[PDB]
Protein backbone atom coordinates (compact mmCIF):
# COMPACT_ATOMS: atom_id res chain seq x y z
CA UNK A 1 0.00 0.00 0.00
CA UNK A 2 1.33 3.52 -0.84
CA UNK A 3 1.46 5.46 2.21
CA UNK A 4 4.19 7.54 1.07
CA UNK A 5 5.61 8.68 -2.07
CA UNK A 6 9.11 6.69 -0.52
CA UNK A 7 7.21 4.53 1.91
CA UNK A 8 5.22 1.50 1.12
CA UNK A 9 3.70 -1.00 3.54
CA UNK A 10 2.35 -4.79 2.93
CA UNK A 11 -0.80 -5.65 4.01
CA UNK A 12 -3.70 -8.74 4.18
CA UNK A 13 -7.35 -8.22 4.74
CA UNK A 14 -10.50 -10.16 4.14
CA UNK A 15 -13.11 -9.60 1.95
CA UNK A 16 -15.22 -12.71 2.81
CA UNK A 17 -17.23 -12.92 5.12
CA UNK A 18 -17.24 -9.31 4.79
CA UNK A 19 -16.74 -8.55 8.38
CA UNK A 20 -18.89 -7.88 10.94
CA UNK A 21 -15.72 -6.93 12.68
CA UNK A 22 -16.90 -3.39 10.95
CA UNK A 23 -18.97 -0.81 12.91
CA UNK A 24 -22.71 -1.39 12.88
CA UNK A 25 -24.63 1.85 11.62
CA UNK A 26 -25.65 2.67 15.26
CA UNK A 27 -26.29 6.67 14.65
CA UNK A 28 -28.54 5.62 11.64
CA UNK A 29 -30.66 2.78 13.69
CA UNK A 30 -33.26 4.56 13.60
CA UNK A 31 -33.52 4.04 9.82
CA UNK A 32 -33.57 0.46 9.92
CA UNK A 33 -33.70 -0.65 6.37
CA UNK A 34 -36.51 -1.71 3.35
CA UNK A 35 -35.11 -4.21 0.56
CA UNK A 36 -36.65 -3.07 -2.47
CA UNK A 37 -38.46 -6.15 -4.53
CA UNK A 38 -35.83 -8.53 -5.66
CA UNK A 39 -33.78 -8.35 -2.83
CA UNK A 40 -31.44 -11.09 -3.73
CA UNK A 41 -30.62 -9.76 -7.03
CA UNK A 42 -30.07 -6.47 -5.62
CA UNK A 43 -27.91 -7.82 -2.87
CA UNK A 44 -25.68 -10.24 -4.35
CA UNK A 45 -24.83 -8.15 -7.77
CA UNK A 46 -24.09 -4.77 -5.08
CA UNK A 47 -21.59 -6.96 -3.45
CA UNK A 48 -20.03 -8.23 -6.79
CA UNK A 49 -19.51 -4.55 -7.19
CA UNK A 50 -17.74 -4.22 -3.75
CA UNK A 51 -15.17 -7.13 -4.12
CA UNK A 52 -14.68 -6.38 -8.07
CA UNK A 53 -13.76 -2.64 -6.41
CA UNK A 54 -11.75 -3.95 -3.12
CA UNK A 55 -9.77 -6.04 -5.66
CA UNK A 56 -9.22 -3.63 -8.54
CA UNK A 57 -8.17 -0.34 -5.96
CA UNK B 1 -30.44 18.22 5.36
CA UNK B 2 -28.59 15.12 4.27
CA UNK B 3 -25.03 14.63 2.75
CA UNK B 4 -25.28 12.88 -1.39
CA UNK B 5 -21.92 11.05 -2.67
CA UNK B 6 -22.36 9.85 -6.24
CA UNK B 7 -19.33 7.81 -7.75
CA UNK B 8 -18.54 5.87 -10.49
CA UNK B 9 -15.08 3.41 -11.17
CA UNK B 10 -14.32 6.43 -13.23
CA UNK B 11 -14.93 9.79 -11.10
CA UNK B 12 -16.34 11.18 -7.84
CA UNK B 13 -19.13 12.86 -9.72
CA UNK B 14 -20.91 14.68 -6.72
CA UNK B 15 -20.16 14.70 -2.94
CA UNK B 16 -22.18 17.56 -0.11
CA UNK B 17 -24.90 18.21 1.46
CA UNK B 18 -27.99 18.20 -0.56
CA UNK B 19 -31.85 19.32 0.16
CA UNK B 20 -33.93 17.37 -2.34
CA UNK B 21 -33.08 14.75 -5.33
CA UNK B 22 -35.13 13.48 -7.85
CA UNK B 23 -33.61 9.83 -8.76
CA UNK B 24 -34.50 7.20 -11.14
CA UNK B 25 -35.33 3.86 -9.61
CA UNK B 26 -36.09 0.32 -10.28
CA UNK B 27 -40.28 0.36 -10.95
CA UNK B 28 -40.04 4.50 -11.91
CA UNK B 29 -38.45 7.55 -10.43
CA UNK B 30 -38.46 8.32 -7.05
CA UNK B 31 -38.05 11.55 -4.81
CA UNK B 32 -36.20 11.75 -2.03
CA UNK B 33 -36.06 13.98 1.43
CA UNK B 34 -34.28 14.08 4.61
CA UNK B 35 -35.25 10.93 6.53
CA UNK B 36 -36.39 9.49 3.83
CA UNK B 37 -37.62 5.86 3.56
CA UNK B 38 -34.43 3.77 4.37
CA UNK B 39 -33.92 1.94 1.25
CA UNK B 40 -31.82 0.27 -1.06
CA UNK B 41 -32.35 -0.28 -4.69
CA UNK B 42 -31.17 -0.60 -8.74
CA UNK B 43 -31.91 2.26 -10.85
CA UNK B 44 -33.23 2.48 -14.70
CA UNK B 45 -30.87 4.02 -17.31
CA UNK B 46 -31.82 7.93 -16.75
CA UNK B 47 -30.84 10.90 -14.53
CA UNK B 48 -30.65 12.68 -11.25
CA UNK B 49 -31.76 15.68 -10.16
CA UNK B 50 -29.76 17.77 -7.62
CA UNK B 51 -31.34 20.67 -5.60
CA UNK B 52 -29.02 22.28 -3.06
CA UNK B 53 -28.84 25.44 -0.55
CA UNK B 54 -30.42 28.21 -1.85
CA UNK B 55 -32.82 26.04 -4.44
CA UNK B 56 -29.67 25.38 -6.98
CA UNK B 57 -30.13 22.31 -9.26
CA UNK B 58 -27.96 19.60 -11.56
CA UNK B 59 -28.53 17.57 -13.48
CA UNK B 60 -26.30 14.39 -13.67
CA UNK B 61 -26.62 11.36 -16.42
CA UNK B 62 -27.15 7.91 -14.68
CA UNK B 63 -26.67 5.80 -16.95
CA UNK B 64 -27.09 2.71 -15.06
CA UNK B 65 -26.43 1.90 -11.05
CA UNK B 66 -27.34 0.91 -7.63
CA UNK B 67 -28.28 3.42 -5.10
CA UNK B 68 -28.86 3.28 -1.05
CA UNK B 69 -30.59 6.02 0.65
CA UNK B 70 -30.87 4.42 4.13
CA UNK B 71 -28.26 6.69 6.35
CA UNK B 72 -27.86 10.36 6.55
CA UNK B 73 -24.67 10.03 4.32
CA UNK B 74 -26.65 8.98 1.22
CA UNK B 75 -25.28 7.11 -1.88
CA UNK B 76 -26.01 6.49 -5.44
CA UNK B 77 -23.04 3.89 -7.15
CA UNK B 78 -23.16 3.98 -11.36
CA UNK B 79 -22.00 1.72 -13.36
CA UNK B 80 -21.56 4.92 -15.67
CA UNK B 81 -22.53 8.04 -15.14
CA UNK B 82 -21.70 11.66 -17.25
CA UNK B 83 -21.85 15.65 -15.99
CA UNK B 84 -24.66 17.33 -17.35
CA UNK B 85 -22.71 19.94 -19.52
CA UNK B 86 -20.05 17.21 -20.37
CA UNK B 87 -22.49 15.71 -22.29
CA UNK B 88 -24.77 18.55 -24.64
CA UNK B 89 -27.99 18.45 -26.46
CA UNK B 90 -26.70 17.81 -29.68
CA UNK B 91 -24.69 14.77 -28.68
CA UNK B 92 -28.10 13.23 -27.55
CA UNK B 93 -30.09 13.63 -30.64
CA UNK B 94 -26.99 12.02 -32.41
CA UNK B 95 -27.44 8.93 -29.50
CA UNK B 96 -31.17 9.48 -31.28
CA UNK B 97 -29.53 8.43 -34.47
CA UNK B 98 -27.70 5.22 -33.42
CA UNK B 99 -30.48 4.14 -31.61
CA UNK B 100 -32.90 4.51 -34.57
CA UNK B 101 -30.64 3.12 -36.98
CA UNK B 102 -29.93 -0.29 -34.79
CA UNK B 103 -33.72 -0.88 -34.39
CA UNK B 104 -33.56 -0.66 -38.29
CA UNK B 105 -30.65 -2.65 -38.15
CA UNK B 106 -31.87 -5.43 -35.21
CA UNK B 107 -33.79 -8.37 -36.37
CA UNK B 108 -33.38 -11.05 -34.28
CA UNK B 109 -34.16 -11.08 -30.24
CA UNK B 110 -30.56 -11.51 -28.99
CA UNK B 111 -29.48 -8.29 -30.68
CA UNK B 112 -32.85 -6.54 -29.83
CA UNK B 113 -31.72 -6.83 -26.19
CA UNK B 114 -28.60 -4.96 -26.89
CA UNK B 115 -30.54 -2.76 -29.39
CA UNK B 116 -33.10 -1.83 -26.75
CA UNK B 117 -30.06 -0.70 -24.14
CA UNK B 118 -28.54 1.32 -27.13
CA UNK B 119 -32.04 2.80 -27.27
CA UNK B 120 -32.42 3.35 -23.46
CA UNK B 121 -28.94 4.93 -23.15
CA UNK B 122 -30.30 7.66 -26.28
CA UNK B 123 -33.55 7.90 -24.63
CA UNK B 124 -31.93 8.89 -21.18
CA UNK B 125 -29.97 11.51 -22.67
CA UNK B 126 -32.30 12.72 -24.55
CA UNK B 127 -34.32 13.26 -20.91
CA UNK B 128 -31.62 15.10 -19.42
CA UNK B 129 -30.04 17.45 -22.05
CA UNK B 130 -34.04 18.86 -21.59
CA UNK B 131 -34.01 19.17 -18.20
CA UNK B 132 -30.43 20.72 -18.29
CA UNK B 133 -32.04 23.49 -19.29
CA UNK B 134 -33.72 24.46 -16.34
CA UNK C 1 -99.61 -0.84 13.76
CA UNK C 2 -97.52 -2.34 10.96
CA UNK C 3 -96.20 1.37 9.78
CA UNK C 4 -93.38 1.98 12.49
CA UNK C 5 -91.89 -1.76 13.13
CA UNK C 6 -90.98 -1.21 8.85
CA UNK C 7 -89.78 2.31 9.49
CA UNK C 8 -86.68 1.18 12.51
CA UNK C 9 -86.40 -1.80 9.63
CA UNK C 10 -85.45 0.81 6.53
CA UNK C 11 -83.54 3.39 8.58
CA UNK C 12 -81.74 0.41 10.21
CA UNK C 13 -80.85 -0.94 6.44
CA UNK C 14 -79.69 2.72 5.22
CA UNK C 15 -77.87 3.21 9.12
CA UNK C 16 -76.06 0.20 8.43
CA UNK C 17 -74.95 0.04 5.18
CA UNK C 18 -73.53 3.16 5.50
CA UNK C 19 -71.75 1.76 8.21
CA UNK C 20 -69.98 -0.75 5.75
CA UNK C 21 -69.55 2.34 3.41
CA UNK C 22 -67.39 4.79 5.94
CA UNK C 23 -65.50 2.12 7.52
CA UNK C 24 -64.18 0.01 4.33
CA UNK C 25 -63.45 2.77 2.50
CA UNK C 26 -61.61 4.50 5.21
CA UNK C 27 -59.68 1.55 6.14
CA UNK C 28 -58.46 1.13 2.60
CA UNK C 29 -57.82 5.05 2.62
CA UNK C 30 -56.06 5.41 6.02
CA UNK C 31 -53.82 2.22 5.45
CA UNK C 32 -52.40 4.20 2.39
CA UNK C 33 -51.94 7.15 4.71
CA UNK C 34 -49.85 4.66 7.45
CA UNK C 35 -47.50 2.81 4.62
CA UNK C 36 -46.54 6.49 3.27
CA UNK C 37 -46.57 8.03 7.06
CA UNK C 38 -43.72 5.06 7.33
CA UNK C 39 -42.12 6.06 3.86
CA UNK C 40 -41.82 9.49 4.38
CA UNK C 41 -42.27 10.88 7.98
CA UNK C 42 -40.88 14.00 7.76
CA UNK C 43 -44.25 14.57 5.08
CA UNK C 44 -46.46 13.08 7.53
CA UNK C 45 -48.28 16.80 8.48
CA UNK C 46 -48.36 16.90 4.54
CA UNK C 47 -49.80 14.21 3.78
CA UNK C 48 -52.10 14.15 6.96
CA UNK C 49 -53.42 17.19 4.84
CA UNK C 50 -54.55 15.54 2.14
CA UNK C 51 -55.69 12.41 3.85
CA UNK C 52 -58.57 14.83 4.84
CA UNK C 53 -59.23 16.18 1.23
CA UNK C 54 -60.24 12.95 0.43
CA UNK C 55 -61.63 12.02 3.82
CA UNK C 56 -63.99 14.33 2.99
CA UNK C 57 -65.08 12.83 -0.44
CA UNK C 58 -65.56 9.35 1.07
CA UNK C 59 -67.66 10.23 4.04
CA UNK C 60 -69.77 12.24 2.14
CA UNK C 61 -72.71 10.25 1.15
CA UNK C 62 -72.56 7.77 3.90
CA UNK C 63 -73.40 11.02 6.14
CA UNK C 64 -76.75 11.49 3.40
CA UNK C 65 -77.55 8.06 4.55
CA UNK C 66 -77.19 8.60 8.15
CA UNK C 67 -79.28 11.91 7.81
CA UNK C 68 -81.72 10.45 6.25
CA UNK C 69 -81.90 7.14 8.38
CA UNK C 70 -82.38 9.65 11.35
CA UNK C 71 -85.03 11.10 9.96
CA UNK C 72 -86.66 8.11 8.94
CA UNK C 73 -86.48 7.01 12.40
CA UNK C 74 -87.05 10.16 14.20
CA UNK C 75 -89.06 12.94 12.02
CA UNK C 76 -91.39 10.82 10.50
CA UNK D 1 -97.49 -7.14 19.80
CA UNK D 2 -95.31 -7.78 16.71
CA UNK D 3 -93.71 -3.99 16.90
CA UNK D 4 -91.15 -5.26 19.65
CA UNK D 5 -89.86 -8.41 17.93
CA UNK D 6 -89.14 -6.21 14.69
CA UNK D 7 -87.44 -3.68 16.88
CA UNK D 8 -85.59 -6.32 18.29
CA UNK D 9 -84.87 -7.60 14.82
CA UNK D 10 -83.75 -3.89 13.87
CA UNK D 11 -81.25 -3.27 16.52
CA UNK D 12 -79.59 -6.29 15.83
CA UNK D 13 -79.08 -5.65 11.90
CA UNK D 14 -78.19 -2.15 12.60
CA UNK D 15 -74.94 -3.39 15.37
CA UNK D 16 -74.63 -6.21 13.36
CA UNK D 17 -73.73 -4.15 10.17
CA UNK D 18 -71.69 -1.98 12.60
CA UNK D 19 -70.00 -4.80 14.17
CA UNK D 20 -68.29 -5.73 10.67
CA UNK D 21 -67.74 -2.05 9.46
CA UNK D 22 -65.84 -0.80 12.19
CA UNK D 23 -63.75 -4.36 13.00
CA UNK D 24 -62.91 -4.96 9.63
CA UNK D 25 -62.04 -1.26 9.34
CA UNK D 26 -59.51 -1.21 12.13
CA UNK D 27 -58.35 -4.64 11.28
CA UNK D 28 -57.17 -3.03 7.68
CA UNK D 29 -55.72 0.03 9.32
CA UNK D 30 -53.63 -1.49 12.46
CA UNK D 31 -52.48 -3.98 9.81
CA UNK D 32 -50.49 -1.41 7.96
CA UNK D 33 -49.28 -0.20 11.30
CA UNK D 34 -47.68 -3.39 12.49
CA UNK D 35 -46.08 -4.05 9.18
CA UNK D 36 -44.81 -0.20 9.14
CA UNK D 37 -43.85 -0.84 12.71
CA UNK D 38 -42.04 -4.49 11.66
CA UNK D 39 -40.03 -2.10 9.52
CA UNK D 40 -38.68 0.14 12.06
CA UNK D 41 -39.91 -0.42 15.49
CA UNK D 42 -38.17 3.10 16.18
CA UNK D 43 -41.85 4.72 14.99
CA UNK D 44 -43.84 2.43 17.28
CA UNK D 45 -44.23 5.91 19.34
CA UNK D 46 -45.29 7.54 16.44
CA UNK D 47 -46.76 5.49 14.02
CA UNK D 48 -49.22 4.58 17.15
CA UNK D 49 -49.95 7.82 17.44
CA UNK D 50 -51.33 8.32 14.04
CA UNK D 51 -52.87 4.96 14.32
CA UNK D 52 -55.10 6.84 16.89
CA UNK D 53 -55.75 10.16 15.01
CA UNK D 54 -57.00 7.89 12.38
CA UNK D 55 -58.91 5.19 13.80
CA UNK D 56 -61.03 8.04 16.02
CA UNK D 57 -62.58 8.42 12.41
CA UNK D 58 -63.31 4.58 11.60
CA UNK D 59 -65.10 4.65 14.35
CA UNK D 60 -67.14 7.65 13.49
CA UNK D 61 -69.91 6.35 11.69
CA UNK D 62 -70.08 2.81 13.54
CA UNK D 63 -71.07 4.41 16.98
CA UNK D 64 -73.88 6.03 15.93
CA UNK D 65 -75.19 2.93 14.44
CA UNK D 66 -74.44 1.33 18.24
CA UNK D 67 -75.90 4.38 19.42
CA UNK D 68 -79.15 4.04 17.81
CA UNK D 69 -79.29 0.03 18.29
CA UNK D 70 -79.09 0.70 22.23
CA UNK D 71 -81.39 3.39 21.91
CA UNK D 72 -83.79 1.45 19.83
CA UNK D 73 -83.41 -2.31 21.96
CA UNK D 74 -83.79 -0.20 25.64
CA UNK D 75 -86.02 3.30 24.89
CA UNK D 76 -88.42 2.06 22.35
CA UNK D 77 -88.16 -1.56 22.68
Amino acid sequence: KFINTMSQVPTISQLLPLPASDDDDLKHKSWDYLYEPDPKALLDTLLRRYVESQVYQ
Amino acid sequence: TYHLDVVSAEQQMFSGLVEKIQVTGSEGELGIYPGHAPLLTAIKPGMIRIVKQHGHEEFIYLSGGILEVQPGNVTVLADTAIRGQDLDEARAMEAKRKAEEHISSSHGDVDYAQASAELAKAIAQLRVIELTKK
Amino acid sequence: NLNMDLLYMAAAVMMGLAAIGAAIGIGILGGKFLEGAARQPDLIPLLRTQFFIVMGLVDAIPMIAVGLGLYVMFAV
